[PDB]
C-alpha cells in the first residue's frame, strides 16, 4: 500500500492503526560490536516488526508490515519466515505471492532467502508451470548464477520435467561453450534420463564434446566433461580415443589435451598393459612438457605427478 | 606492492566499531562480521587493540539458552545479532521465551569460534543445548539447515556442524555416517565437490567438504587414493595467478583461502605457484582504507580482507600467523583449543 | 561486486 518513498509516507509511530502497539527496540548492551547505524525510517519499521513478532500477531497489518521490512532488508530470514506463517494464517492468494517473489528475485538474484521462499511456494502450489521460463530469464542476466541453476535442477527433478532440458543445454552451449554451469547441467540431464551405459549415448556424447573441443580447444569444461563420462569406464579401454587425441596434438594442442593423454597412459599402466616401461616414459615425457612449457604455473605439480608415476611403475 | 599490515589492523578495528546503514543486509549475521574482524586481528597478532572482555559479553548475549521447562532445546545455539529485540542478557539468567527466537548454525559456529579467539573458556556455553540444537538441524540426506524454522540445506552448513562438534569436542551433534554420505554424494563428474548432489562443483563447497572430513579425521577413510588424486587435480587447476572458484570464472581473492586451504589439507599446496598468487592477492589490497577486495581496484570488505590475509598466511607472509586450514582460526587459537579440551577431560 | 555466503 503506502510506499517507503511516497511523499505521503508516514512513520508507523504516527499511524492511528498502530497506536495500540508498543514498539520494541533493539539493544546491543553497553558496548556494541559491528553495530549498523539505521535511519529514522528504517528503525521505525523494524521497531514495529519486533513488536508484532514478539506477539506472534497473525494480522493483516502485520502482513503489510513485512513488505516494508523486506524492502529495507531482504536478507532477514526471520522476516521471510514470519511472512510465510502469515501467508498460511490469512490464507493469502499464493498466485499473487508468486508475482511478488518473482519481482524481488529479479532485483536480488544472489540472495539465499528469496530463492528459498520461492521454492516453498512452488511446493505449496505443486505448480511448476512458470519455473523453467522464470529461471531462463534470470540465467539471461547471469548465465552462471548458482542459485538459479540449483533451483532449476530442483524443479526439473521434483516435477520430472526432463523433456526439453537437453535442448536448453544445447542452446546455451552455443551461446557460450565455456559456461561450466551448462556443461554440468548437460551431465545432470543425461545421467538422470538415459544414463551413459547405452553405448549409443556414450558415443553421441563423446563425439559431441570432441566437436566442441575442436571449436575452442582451450576449454577446461569441455575436457572435464569428456574425461568425466569415460574415467570410470576406463580411459585405456578406448583405443581409438588415444589416437584421435594424438592427431589433434599437432594444431589443437592445449594443456588439457596433454593432461588427458597423461591420464590415459596412467590408466594403461594401472592395467598391466604391454610395453609398460615404454608407456611410463611416454607419460613422464608429457608431464615434463607440461611443467617446462605447456602449463608452467603448475610446474612443481606436474613434476610431482611425474615422480609419482616413476616410483609406482618401475 | 607490499603488505600494508597496520592499515589492515585499523580496518578490522573499524569493522568492530560502527558500520554505515549501507551494510544493513548483514544485520542478522553481524556475528560473522565480528569473526572476520577478530580472527583477522588474531591472524595479525593485534588482539590487544580490542577489549576482549566487552566483546565476550556481547557474544554471550547472543546465546539462545534453554528455558526453565527445557522445552526449546531444539532451538538453542547462537543468534547473529540482537535484531529480535530481546533484552541484553550475557548468558546470565535463564531463557526468556520468544515465538521466533532461535539459533543459526553459522552463528553458533562463528560465535564459539570468536569466544575461543578472545580467550574465553566456553564455561558459559550450554554445550548440551547447542549439540541438541545441532542434531535438530540435520536432514535425512545427512546435510544441515541453518535454523529450526527451516531454510535451504547444503555443504556450507555441513562444515558449520563439523566445526561446532570439533570445538565442543563432542560429535553427538551429528550423525556422522549420514554427513559423510552427503559429502560423497556431492562429488561431481569433474571430481570437485558441489553444494549438493548433481550441482556444479565449486571451490567453496569443495573446501567445506574436505575440511569437514579432515575435522572428523576421516579423509583417507572416505576417499580412495585414486579419488583424492582426482580431487587434488580439480583443485590445483583452479590457479590462474590467483584462484577462481569454478572453471572458466574470473579469479577472486577469497579463493586463495577456500581452494588454497583445500590444497593444504590435501598436502599439495606446496606445489602451487606462490609468487603469482601472492602478487594477485596484494593487487586487490586497498592502500587507502585497508582490507582486500575480490578484484583489484574494487571496494574492500571484511570477508575478502580476512580471507585474503588467510590466503597470504598459507604461504607464511612475513607478519601473519600460520592459519589452521581446516578450522579457519590461527594455529595459536587451534593450539589454545587443544589445551582447553585437555583441561575438560578430568 | 560482493560475495553472499549467507
Ligand atoms: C565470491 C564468494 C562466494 C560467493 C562465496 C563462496 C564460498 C562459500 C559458499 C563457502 C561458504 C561457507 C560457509 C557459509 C561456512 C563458513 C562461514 C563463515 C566463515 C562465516
Ligand atoms: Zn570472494
Amino acid at each position: 500500500f503506502l510506499s517507503l518513498d511516497s511523499p505521503t509516507y508516514v512513520l508507523y509511530r504516527d499511524r492511528a492503526e498502530w497506536a495500540d502497539i508498543d514498539p520494541v527496540p533493539q539493544n546491543d548492551g553497553p558496548s556494541p560490536v559491528v553495530q549498523i547505524i539505521y535511519s529514522e525510517k528504517f528503525r521505525d519499521v523494524y521497531d514495529y516488526f519486533r513488536a508484532v513478532l514478539q506477539r506472534d500477531e497473525r494480522s493483516e497489518r502485520a502482513f503489510k508490515l513485512t513488505r516494508d521490512a523486506i524492502e529495507l532488508n531482504a536478507a532477514n530470514y526471520t522476516v521471510w519466515h514470519f511472512r510465510r506463517v502469515l501467508l498460511r494464517s490469512l490464507q493469502k492468494d499464493l498466485q499473487e505471492e508468486m508475482n511478488y517473489i518473482i519481482a524481488i528475485i529479479e532485483e536480488q538474484p544472489k540472495n539465499y532467502q528469496v530463492w528459498h521462499h520461492r521454492r516453498v511456494l512452488v511446493e505449496w502450489l505443486k505448480d511448476p508451470s512458470q519455473e523453467l521460463e522464470f529461471i531462463a530469464d534470470i540465467l539471461n542476466q547471469d548465465a552462471k548464477n548458482y542459485h538459479a541453476w540449483q533451483h532449476r535442477q530442483w524443479v526439473i527433478q521434483e516435477f520430472r520435467l526432463w523433456d526439453n532440458e537437453l535442448q536448453y543445454v544445447d542452446q546455451l552451449l552455443k551461446e557460450d561453450v565455456r559456461n561450466n554451469s551448462v556443461w554440468n547441467q548437460r551431465h545432470f540431464v543425461i545421467s538422470n534420463t538415459t544414463g551413459y551405459s547405452d553405448r549409443a549415448v556414450l558415443e553421441r556424447e563423446v563425439q559431441y564434446t570432441l566437436e566442441m573441443i575442436k571449436l575452442v580447444p582451450h576449454n577446461e569444461s569441455a575436457w572435464n566433461y569428456l574425461k568425466g563420462i569415460l574415467q570410470d569406464r576406463g580411459l585405456s579401454r578406448y583405443p581409438n580415443l588415444l589416437n584421435q587425441l594424438l592427431d589433434l596434438q599437432p594444431s589443437h594442442s592445449s594443456p588439457y589435451l596433454i593432461a588427458f593423454l597423461v591420464d590415459i597412459y596412467e590408466d594403461m599402466l594401472e592395467n598391466q598393459c604391454d610395453n609398460k616401461e615404454d608407456i611410463l616414459n611416454k607419460a613422464l615425457e608429457l608431464c615434463e612438457i607440461l611443467a617446462k612449457e605447456k602449463d608452467t604455473i603448475r610446474k612443481e605439480y606436474w613434476r610431482y605427478i611425474g615422480r609419482s608415476l616413476q616410483s609406482k611403475h618401475s | 606492492l607490499d603488505f600494508l599490515r597496520d592499515r589492515h589492523v585499523r580496518f578490522f578495528q573499524r569493522c568492530l566499531q560502527v558500520l554505515p546503514e549501507r551494510y544493513s543486509s548483514l544485520e542478522t549475521s553481524r556475528l560473522t562480521i565480528a569473526f572476520f574482524a577478530l580472527s583477522g586481528l588474531d591472524m595479525l597478532d593485534s588482539l590487544d587493540v580490542v577489549n576482549k572482555d566487552d566483546i565476550i559479553e556481547w557474544i554471550y548475549s547472543l546465546q539462545v539458552l534453554p528455558t526453565e521447562d527445557r522445552s526449546n532445546l531444539d532451538r538453542c545455539g547462537f543468534r547473529g545479532s540482537s535484531y529480535l529485540g530481546i533484552p541484553f542478557n550475557p548468558s546470565k539468567n535463564p531463557g526468556t521465551a520468544h515465538p521466533y527466537d532461535s539459533g543459526h548454525i553459522a552463528m553458533t559456529y562463528t560465535g564459539l569460534s570468536c569466544l575461543i579467539i578472545l580467550g574465553d573458556d566456553l564455561s558459559r556455553v550450554d554445550k548440551e543445548a547447542c549439540l541438541a540444537g545441532l542434531r535438530a538441524l540435520q536432514l535425512e540426506d545427512g546435510s544441515f539447515c541453518a535454523v529450526p524454522e527451516g531454510s535451504e540445506n547444503d555443504m556450507r552448513f555441513v562444515y558449520c556442524a563439523s566445526c561446532i562438534c570439533y570445538m565442543l569436542n563432542n560429535w553427538s551433534g551429528m550423525d556422522m555416517k549420514k554427513a559423510i554420505s552427503y559429502i560423497r554424494r556431492s562429488m561431481s563428474y569433474d571430481n570437485g565437490l558441489a553444494q549438493g548432489a548433481g550441482l556444479e562443483s565449486h571451490g567453496g563447497s569443495t573446501f567445506c567438504g574436505i575440511a569437514s572430513l579432515c575435522l572428523m579425521g576421516k579423509l583417507e577413510e572416505v576417499f580412495s587414493e585414486k579419488e583424492l588424486n582426482r580431487i587434488k587435480r580439480w583443485c590445483i587447476m583452479r590457479q590462474q595467478n590467483g584462484y577462481h572458484g569454478r572453471p572458466n570464472k574470473p579469479v577472486d581473492t577469497c579463493y586463495s583461502f577456500w581452494v588454497g586451504a583445500t590444497l593444504k589439507l590435501l598436502k599439495i599446496f606446496q606445489y602451487t605457484n606462490f609468487e603469482k598468487n601472492r602478487n594477485y592477492i596484494l593487487s586487490t589490497q586497498d592502500r587507502l582504507v585497508g582490507g582486500f577486495a575480490k578484484w583489484p581496484d574494487s571496494h574492500p570488505d571484511a570477508l575478502h580482507a580476512y580471507f585474503g590475509i588467510c590466503g597470504l598466511s598459507l604461504m607464511e607472509e612475513s607478519g601473519i600467523c600460520k592459519v589452521h586450514p581446516a578450522l579457519n582460526v590461527s594455529t595459536r587459537t587451534s593450539e589454545r583449543l587443544r589445551d582447553l579440551h585437555q583441561s575438560w577431560k578430568t | 561486486t560482493k560475495c553472499v555466503i549467507l
